[PDB]
RNA sequence: GGUGCAUUAGCUAGUUGGUAGGGUAAUGGCCUACCAAGGCAACGAUGCAUAGCCGACCUGAGAGGGUGAUCGGCCACACUGG
RNA sequence: CGGUAUCUAACCAGAAAGCCACGGCUAACUACGUGCCAGCAGCCGCGGUAAUACGUAGGUGGCAAGCGUUGUCCGGAUUUAUUGGGCGUAAAGCGCGCGCAGGCGGUCUUUUAAGUCUGAUGUGAAAGCCCCCGGCUUAACCGGGGAGGGUCAUUGGAAACUG
């Protein structure tokens, strides 16, 4: 563009898109309005535990939940680790972080947090899993 | 030519230097006239020779070769354009390639190079690069 | 040693009220990131005592203390009419 | 010559009863003195095609000059769609470049530079870019000698 | 001292013997582990650079966090970056002590400096980060200076550096000059450090 | 009530005063006129700065200095030169 | 001098100016009586959304981008309205 | 604050190290178990019977009283390009014209000083960034002096370029 024609309408860039956007938006329940709060985690009850299979090319059978968060968003979560205890109307603690096998999953299930317990028998990447020191 | 005369007259000589022609001629003026005369000074160029015509005369600019056919001016542009000026201060005056160059500013003292525009503590419009 | 005013001076745009005109000053600022010098006008209320301007003078005006609602310039004196 | 290899690539032509593969591997020789060059050789195997480059190489020398441990001044090559500028640096600065326009200042034995690639990032391009860049660098009594002065007078 | 572990292994995974010569590289001149008698690997630009600011501050022994603040502190100063990042580590208490041959190692002074056996110009000093300065007399706590340890550490010791001047009948020292590159074990390719901090 | 004071600097349990002048309305640490000079009250023998031509000044605007500043300005010999000022 | 929107184009009726007066520490449509029909806007008025402002802070080769927690200056508020 | 900081003496190596990574980007490897299952994943992508990519142990590598995960901002991103990009075929020339405002404008002389350059005076508080000194056993931290920072105001000059 020449030099005038970039005094009368300048450059104006693109803008970011958020890849977790459940987690950046709080409630209120007064005003009954949802704010902007960028949040690390957020908890809600999970209402349905179970399983889905992944996107070829793989096989699995992947476990998830579908949780209610605080703010009163419902997303779908995943449950790492080796087994869980999960069951429905209990309450979980929530993370950012994409699955790219499962569509729908966005979120990420921490484990040892809350009412979700660590995972048995584990020895490495132990900080992860939530579980304590054996000796 | 119809809205930079002097952006004209640079690209005349680049033009020229590309084909390794020994001479070109234009129409005058008198800031034209200063900056032939400040090439010829630092050996740009080999000579000028002024023409009266019936209006405003001409110009004639012999092109400098080194032996072994190699060219000695580079390229040239224009700082200061119509559509957007730039002025320099006493301390902005630029330096071209580490001083292997020069630069054509028009002070208040007349029209100097950068390197004695700096030598008067004076700044002005800067016209051109060459190299 | 008496401190001293600002004044300013322009073009006479319109006479259309009672003992007051309206000067307008233009400048050339330049713009914050392209550095290209653009034109710049803002027009002003000056206090005209017995109608002497006309439309599309060249005025000088000084200030003065709020004499109304929105004028505060005085007619100092005209140069070209 | 100290050569260093860049890229290793290995390419296939396919043919009517399948594809027939090979290896094209990308070579910088040179001097810490100032003198670089680079070639390319195609082969069946990874040891066959370097000897190619190197020989290839040995060819093409170019002159690099480097005023007080550093360029004179700040050029920028342009090879297709490979685009660098160099430009000099204070002395004990090291080299900041890339990946393969730092082969060839390393051995072409300069000591303080920096650069940046704006254009494609295709190793073959990288390497004529900065090869052209050379060419276009120029001492002060080289330039003295051109315009009829001398090196006091221009500085 | 902070490291407290083995010292061999440090200096066969380098590869240069980083107290005094050859005296961890005798038997085995190959990196530790399990592998190492198999067989070696390429090394990168990342791993070139990388492998050079490891020889400095595991010869040093101090950690990253001290390394990298003491490397900003000489970038400020007149010369060459590099050049004064070495200059400044040879000035820490630690190493004046080494030099001058009251200690076998660097880990013997500075677990001296720690326990405050030696006074910097009569006073105590219990840090082993104390940059020292140019003509400071360094000495011997009036305590202990008749313990063995310190008495067998200097006719088992090596010659000295001509920037310090010491006296083993008065045990006190001095810096008479700052060095100039030149003076230390100069095997490491300094600009590799300054390159590896820029990435 | 235009007054000369000490502001309070240093770190804790190591105080240092800047003697300034200020208002007794703005806070202990907040805005104030102009700076004379400082105090420190830890080594034994106590340094003080003073201007000695701008106290002089404000004293005579009606700047009358806290309880602790009179001492300074009485060893200073700043305090009697005031008194001679008035005779004289 | 420092913001987003035209998928917000007209806004204004003590509003713009004048003559006499009242009021205030003080000039002034600040308020009043009479006369007049002006004034602002594509150099963005009007409306909607959002936000306390700055010294400064983080990042960057720089030009810039993002922020206004701690400490200092100014403003506004004190359950909501007068 | 408070018998707090600091100091002296007697005896103990005795009470005081974890965290995640090891296909490549990216420093750093082999055994056993499982067999498109269980599972890993930031991207490329790994698991179907020899898995340096899943789980455990051995060994290594980066940090270290911390180490990782997630969220938010700048960088890399020349990916809004004034510095610093483009429009024949990749995204991108209005279907074409007449024209208001606006942007830009051939050669020479005299004059003005709005833009432009320059000298002096006033100011841009303290703290912060930076430079030079000094005080805590060093450092962080804390003191003293300075520098920088404005399309800033008043005032005096220059006349090459734009008006
Ligand atoms: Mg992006
Ligand atoms: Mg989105
Ligand atoms: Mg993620
Ligand atoms: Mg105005
Ligand atoms: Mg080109
Ligand atoms: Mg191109
Ligand atoms: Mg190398
Ligand atoms: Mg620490
Ligand atoms: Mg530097
Ligand atoms: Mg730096
Ligand atoms: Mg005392
Ligand atoms: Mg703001
Ligand atoms: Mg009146
Ligand atoms: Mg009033
Ligand atoms: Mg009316
Ligand atoms: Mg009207
Ligand atoms: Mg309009
Ligand atoms: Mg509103
Ligand atoms: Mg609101
Ligand atoms: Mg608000
Ligand atoms: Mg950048
Ligand atoms: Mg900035
Ligand atoms: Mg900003
Ligand atoms: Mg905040
Ligand atoms: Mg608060
Ligand atoms: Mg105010
Ligand atoms: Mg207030
Ligand atoms: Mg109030
Ligand atoms: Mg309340
Ligand atoms: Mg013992
Ligand atoms: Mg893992
Ligand atoms: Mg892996
Ligand atoms: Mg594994
Ligand atoms: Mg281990
Ligand atoms: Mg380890
Ligand atoms: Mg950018
Ligand atoms: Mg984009
Ligand atoms: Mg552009
Ligand atoms: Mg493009
Ligand atoms: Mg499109
Ligand atoms: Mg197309
Ligand atoms: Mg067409
Ligand atoms: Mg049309
Ligand atoms: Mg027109
Ligand atoms: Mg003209
Ligand atoms: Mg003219
Ligand atoms: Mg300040
Ligand atoms: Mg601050
Ligand atoms: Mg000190
Ligand atoms: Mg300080
Ligand atoms: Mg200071
Ligand atoms: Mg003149
Ligand atoms: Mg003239
Ligand atoms: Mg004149
Ligand atoms: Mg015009
Ligand atoms: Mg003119």
């Amino acid at each position: 563009p020449t030099i005038n024609q970039l005094v009368r309408k300048p450059r104006q860039s693109k803008i970011k898109k958020s890849t977790s956007p459940a987690l950046n938006k709080g409630l209120n329940s007064f005003k009954r309005e949802l704010t902007d709060v960028n949040s690390p985690q957020k908890r809600g009850v999970c209402t349905r535990v179970g399983t889905m299979t992944p996107k070829k090319p793989n096989s699995a059978l992947r476990k998830y939940a579908r949780v209610r968060l605080s703010n009163g968003i419902e997303v779908t979560a995943y449950i790492p680790g080796i087994g869980h205890n999960l069951q429905e109307h209990s309450v979980v603690l929530i993370r950012g972080g994409r699955v790219k096998d499962l569509p729908g999953v966005r979120y990420h299930i921490v484990r040892g947090a809350l009412d979700t317990a660590g995972v048995e028998n584990r020895g490495q990447s132990r900080s992860k899993y939530g579980t304590k020191k054996p000796k | 030519v119809m809205t930079d005369p002097i952006a004209d007259f640079l690209t005349r000589i680049r033009n020229a230097n590309m084909v390794k022609h020994d001479k070109l001629e234009l129409p005058a003026s008198k800031i034209k006239k200063e900056i032939a005369e400040i090439l010829k000074r630092e050996g740009f160029i080999r000579d000028v020779e002024y023409i009266e015509d019936d209006n405003a005369g001409t110009i004639r600019v012999f092109l400098k070769y080194g032996a072994t056919g190699e060219r000695v001016i580079t390229g040239l542009k224009r700082i200061s354009k119509p559509g957007l000026r730039v002025y320099a201060k006493s301390t902005e005056v630029p330096k071209v390639l580490n001083g292997l160059g020069i630069a054509i500013v028009s002070t208040s003292q007349g029209v100097l190079t950068d390197k004695e525009a700096r030598a008067k503590q004076v700044g002005g419009e800067v016209l051109a690069y060459v190299w | 040693d008496r401190n001293q005013r600002k004044v300013y001076t322009g073009r006479v745009v319109s006479d259309k009220m009672d003992k007051t005109i309206t000067v307008v000053v233009e400048t050339y600022k330049k713009h914050g990131l392209y550095g290209k010098r653009v034109k710049y006008s803002k027009k002003f209320k000056a206090h005209d005592e017995n109608n002497i301007a006309k439309t599309g003078d060249v005025v000088r005006i000084s200030e003065t203390r709020p004499l109304s609602a929105t004028k505060h310039f005085r007619l100092l004196e005209v140069v070209e009419e | 010559l100290e050569e260093r290899v860049v890229t290793i690539n290995r390419v296939a032509k396919v043919v009517k009863g399948g594809r027939r593969f090979r290896f094209t591997a990308l070579v910088v020789v040179g001097d810490k003195n100032g003198h670089v060059g680079f070639g390319t050789g195609k082969a069946q195997e990874v040891p066959d095609a370097i000897r190619k480059a190197v020989e290839d190489a040995k060819k093409n020398m170019v002159f690099v000059p480097t005023v007080d441990t550093t360029i004179p001044h700040t050029v920028v090559g342009h090879f297709g769609g490979g685009e660098i500028l160099l430009k000099p640096a204070s002395a004990g600065s090291g080299v900041t470049a890339g990946g393969p326009v730092r082969a060839v200042l390393e051995l072409a034995g300069v000591a303080d530079v920096s650069s940046k690639s704006l254009g494609s990032n295709t190793p073959i391009n990288m390497v004529r870019a900065t090869i052209d860049g050379i060419k276009q660098l120029k001492n002060a009594e080289d330039v003295a000698k051109l315009r009829g002065k001398t090196v006091e007078e221009l500085l | 001292a902070r490291y407290t572990g083995p010292s061999w292994k440090v200096s066969r995974r380098l590869g240069i013997s980083l107290s005094g010569t050859g005296k961890e590289l005798e038997r085995r001149p190959y990196a530790p582990g399990q592998h190492g008698p198999t067989q070696r690997k390429k090394i990168s630009e990342y791993g070139l650079q990388q492998a050079e600011k490891q020889k400095l501050r595991h010869m040093y022994g101090l950690t990253e966090r001290q390394f990298k603040n003491t490397f900003n502190k000489a970038g400020k100063l007149q010369g060459k970056h590099g050049e004064n990042f070495m200059i400044l580590l040879e000035q820490r208490l630690d190493n004046i002590v080494y030099r001058l041959g009251l200690a076998r190692t660097r880990r013997a002074a500075r677990q001296l400096v720690n326990h405050g056996h030696i006074t910097v110009d009569g006073k105590r000093v219990d840090i082993p980060s104390y940059q020292v300065s140019v003509g400071q007399v360094i000495s011997v706590r009036e305590k202990s200076a008749k313990n063995s340890a310190i008495a067998e550490s200097l006719e088992v010791s090596s010659f000295v550096p001509e920037y310090v001047t010491f006296d083993a009948e008065t045990l006190t020292g001095s810096l008479n000059r700052l060095p100039e590159r030149s003076e230390l074990a100069a095997e490491i390719n300094e600009a590799f450090i300054v390159e590896f901090y820029s990435r | 009530a235009v007054k000369i004071r000490l502001k309070r600097m240093g770190s804790k349990k190591k105080p240092f005063y800047r003697i300034v002048v200020a208002d007794s309305r703005f806070p202990r640490d907040g805005r104030s006129i102009e700076t004379i000079g400082t105090y420190n009250p830890l080594l034994d023998p106590v340094e003080v700065k003073i201007d000695e031509e701008a106290t002089l000044k404000w004293m005579h605007n009606g700047a009358k200095p806290s309880d602790t500043v009179r001492n300074l300005l009485s060893r200073e010999g700043i305090m009697e030169k005031f008194h001679n000022q008035k005779l004289g």
